[PDB]
């Protein structure tokens, strides 16, 4: 069924960097983009960037340029978000999501919510 | 780059009597927006495919109107089964963004 | 030659002896002083963002325009900028561009084959040049377009995007439309240059003179007057005195003429 | 009932003062001395075409002509400019309205905008896509006609709305005449005063 | 022939190797009216 | 210097980016003429 899965979660002590995968089912892996967002508790979303599946392209936040790093593999139907330095700031509820482009630009499919917690100690 | 804002903070609001919301932002868009709500859980689900028209999945118990830069978002009847926060958001132009939040409360 | 009167005259004759008499052997010139440069001091940055990065551009049966207006638009940023494979700018150059100043700049977007880009030109009449989009005959503006296959392509084809092919006669520049008169495109990833989805953008702005609203990020200096200086008005350039006037002016005419085509009165535009 | 066109008709041609000088120009204007359409609105406004220009003018002592229906079929399918005075608020638009069986009123939108004694002249031409207006306002005192005298008309808004235009219409409003002339390519030797104003023309 | 009557206006436009075929023509045009001129006055001079 | 002394030739056979360099030969050349001879009966004027 049209679906994304999300990688699950971690614990991770500040310095050391996650690489985070977003799982698609159910639908035209080549014909659907592919967009990363995430958001804080009591905070917004914020958009990080976008991939298109079908070939390759991709399109960043200016405020995570060199943070986020975007990557997809057609063949397992799923894509990667890699984030580098992590800190305590990067504490935050990150979800993946279906862009459709060439439809009506919505985000129609998304994740079950992904928490990642940043402690120090 | 587009600044959306959202004019109405918080609500207080009792279920049935209407309420509406309003989005606002720093510029034309033209009519590509949409809108996302967050139950408490944190989950969305689209609700305004096109900034006047809703989605031929949600009942039209929701509609929008407004084009260019003046949007709002009408409740025809409000419920604690709709207790759910409204973000504006616009897909136009390069960077995608996203609205600041509007609570509704008993 | 221009060690003193006497030597200067004698390169003039091209001799070393000089006849009792009187000769005229240069022309006398007050040198300029300082630089003026007046702008109008508007400040708020141009919104080339959403024109140049839009998500999807329109069809060039039914190209858009959009208004720039009420910017200091840094089109070093534009040129700077590599993505654009073809930057063409009629009767103004680009490097000296930042400077000017405009009164309706424009920007026209729509999509077309990479192929035929080479048809967006003040001629070179073609089934996009006459049906889709006539380009008026020796005009002042840029040409600016990209590739756009990483974007606007679909695998099995992309059919969004449609051209006009019609069956009468072409009507006139700048103007847009509304067997079947609507073609398909066919953009595809495996497609080459060819067939490969282009986005154009072209500015086409004025170039005369008339209160502007579009100009350059060049910081503005105080006036001085009653002196040789060299002045600078929104693009306007020259070398005279500034003083004071009693002509009356009316508010859509900023600029005085002389009888020889000179300007002989200016607005200061702040 | 037909008009003299006796000294109507000249606009200022460019953006540019002049003082104390004759400057001869080749531009569309509307010829000297040529007879223009009166049209009444007493006990009124059928097709007008759009030849390649027309010269507009009106005289009013309560404002009943308010607006302007220009493109070639007019079902709303084509962008038709829509002036409305409201007694307090100039208020113009280019939405593609659909009118009643009679354009009227009574006592895709691509623009909007808010701000016999009175005559209002115009002109309004279509170069490459933009359509150019024209206009001044005077006092005048006649009921009869054209009140005989000279006045440039400056240009004050430029729509670049880019319709195709052969026809057009005018709109009253219902509990006053109208003049309609064409333009052609005539030369003009204007004669500026030493304060810079249109004072004569040649045709 | 140019695309302007005022010599600045070529040169605040164009970067110089445009610009010098545009100058051109206002020379040789500029040039060829001073001798019509001074060719008046050397045939008129004679009368008076 | 033209391709043809005719000048509807130019017109019947080229569009008008291309004549318009091609007549532009055809008027310089044509006008210096008018000046060669009215300068001449300038001249022969005052002689007689
Ligand atoms: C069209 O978009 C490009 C790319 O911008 C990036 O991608 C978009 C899809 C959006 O998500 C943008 O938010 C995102 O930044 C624009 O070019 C970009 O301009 C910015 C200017 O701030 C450049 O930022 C640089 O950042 C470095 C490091 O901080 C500084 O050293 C630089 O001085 C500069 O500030 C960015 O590098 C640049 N990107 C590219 C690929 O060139 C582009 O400007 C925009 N079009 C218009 C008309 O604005
Ligand atoms: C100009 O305004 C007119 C009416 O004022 C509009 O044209 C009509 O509206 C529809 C959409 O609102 C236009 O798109 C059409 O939609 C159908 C339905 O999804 C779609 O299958 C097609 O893509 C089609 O283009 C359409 O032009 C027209 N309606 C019909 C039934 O043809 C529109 O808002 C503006 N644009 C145009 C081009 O008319
Ligand atoms: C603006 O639109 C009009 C119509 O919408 C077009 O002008 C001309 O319209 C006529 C309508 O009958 C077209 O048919 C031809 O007319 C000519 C005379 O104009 C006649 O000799 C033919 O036998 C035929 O009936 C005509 O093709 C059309 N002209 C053009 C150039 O298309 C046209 O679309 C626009 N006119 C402009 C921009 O001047
Ligand atoms: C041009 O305008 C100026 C100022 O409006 C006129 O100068 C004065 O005008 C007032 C009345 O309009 C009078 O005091 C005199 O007629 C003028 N004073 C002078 C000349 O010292 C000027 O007359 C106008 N020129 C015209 C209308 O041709
Ligand atoms: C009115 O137009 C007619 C042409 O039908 C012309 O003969 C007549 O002279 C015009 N009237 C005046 C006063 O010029």
């Amino acid at each position: 069924e049209v679906q994304l899965q999300q990688s699950g979660a971690e614990l991770v002590k500040p310095g050391a960097s996650v690489k985070m995968s977003c799982k698609a089912s159910g639908y035209t892996f080549t014909s659907y983009w592919i967009t990363w967002v995430k958001q804080r508790p009591g905070q917004g979303l914020e958009w990080i960037g976008d991939i298109y599946p079908g070939s390759g392209s991709t399109k960043y936040n200016e405020k995570f340029r060199s943070e986020a790093t975007l990557t997809v593999d057609t063949s397992s139907t799923t894509a990667y978000m890699q984030l580098s330095s992590l800190t305590s700031e990067d504490s935050a509820v990150y979800y993946c999501a279906r862009w459709d482009f060439y439809g009506s630009r919505t985000f129609d499919y998304w994740g079950q919510g992904t928490t990642l917690t940043v402690s120090s100690a | 780059d587009i600044v959306l804002t959202q004019s109405p903070a918080i609500l207080s609001v009792s279920p049935g009597e209407r309420v509406s919301f309003s989005c606002r932002a720093s510029q034309n868009i033209g009519t590509i927006i949409h809108w996302y709500q967050q139950r408490t859980n944190g989950s969305p689900r689209l609700l305004i495919k096109y900034a006047s028209e809703s989605v031929s999945g949600i009942p039209s118990r929701f509609s929008g109107s407004g084009s260019g830069t003046d949007f709002t978002l009408s409740i025809n009847s409000v419920e604690s089964e709709d207790i759910a926060d409204y973000y504006c958001q616009q897909s136009s132009s390069w960077p995608l963004t996203f609205g600041a939040g509007t609570k509704l409360e008993l | 030659c221009a060690l003193d009167p006497l030597s200067e005259t004698k390169c003039t004759l091209k001799s070393f002896t000089v006849e009792k008499g009187i000769y005229q052997t240069s022309n006398f010139r007050v040198q300029p002083t300082e630089s003026i440069v007046r702008f109008p001091n508007i400040t708020n940055l141009c919104p080339f963002g959403e024109v140049f990065n839009a998500t999807r551009f329109a069809s060039v049966y039914a190209w858009n325009r959009k208004r720039i207006s009420n910017c200091v638009a840094d089109y070093s940023v534009l040129y700077n900028s590599a993505s654009f494979s073809t930057f063409k700018c009629y009767g103004v150059s680009p490097t000296k561009l930042n400077d000017l100043c405009f009164t309706n700049v424009y920007a026209d977007s729509f999509v077309i084959r990479g192929d035929e880009v080479r048809q967006i030109a003040p001629g070179q009449t073609g089934k996009i040049a006459d049906y889709n989009y006539k380009l008026p005959d020796d005009f002042t503006g840029c040409v600016i377009a990209w590739n756009s296959n990483n974007l606007d392509s679909k695998v099995g084809g992309n059919y969004n995007y449609l051209y006009r092919l019609f069956r009468k006669s072409n009507l006139k520049p700048f103007e847009r439309d509304i067997y079947f008169p609507l073609q398909s495109y066919g953009f595809q990833p495996t497609n080459g240059v060819g067939y490969q989805p282009y986005r154009v953008v072209v500015l086409s702005f004025e170039l005369l003179h008339a209160p502007a609203t579009v100009c350059g990020p060049k910081k503005s200096t105080n006036l001085v007057k009653n002196k040789c200086v060299n002045f600078n008005f929104n693009g306007l350039t020259g070398t005279g005195v500034l003083t004071e006037s009693n002509k009356k002016f009316l508010p859509f005419q900023q600029f005085g003429r002389d009888i020889a085509d000179t300007t002989d009165a200016v607005r200061d535009p702040q | 009932a037909y008009t003299n066109s006796f000294t109507r008709g000249v606009y200022y041609p460019d953006k540019v003062f002049r003082s104390s000088v004759l400057h001869s120009t080749q531009d569309l204007f509307l010829p000297f001395f040529s007879n223009v359409t009166w049209f009444h609105a007493i006990h009124d406004n059928p097709v007008l075409p759009f030849n390649d220009g027309v010269y507009f003018a009106s005289t009013e002592k309560s404002n009943i002509i308010r607006g302007w229906i220009f493109g070639t079929t007019l079902d709303s399918k084509t962008q038709s400019l829509l002036i409305v005075n409201n007694a307090t608020n100039v208020v113009i638009k280019v939405c593609e309205f659909q009118f009643c069986n009679d354009p009227f009123l009574g006592v895709n939108c691509t623009f909007e905008y808010v701000s016999f004694k009175n005559l209002r002249e115009f002109v309004f031409k279509n170069i490459d896509g933009y359509f150019k207006i024209y206009s001044k306002h005077t006092p005048i005192n006649l009921v009869r006609d054209l009140p005989q005298g000279f006045s440039a008309l400056e240009p004050l808004v430029d729509l670049p709305i880019g319709i195709n235009i052969t026809r057009f219409q005018t709109l009253l409003a219902l509990h006053a005449a109208y003049y309609v002339g064409y333009l052609q390519p005539r030369t003009f030797l204007l004669k500026y005063n030493e304060n810079g104003t249109i004072t004569d023309a040649v045709d | 022939g140019a695309i302007s009557s005022v010599l600045n206006d070529i040169l605040s436009r164009l970067d110089p190797p445009e610009a010098e075929v545009q100058i051109d023509r206002l020379i040789t045009g500029r040039l060829q009216s001073l001798q019509t001129y001074v060719t008046q006055q050397l045939i008129r001079a004679a009368e008076i």
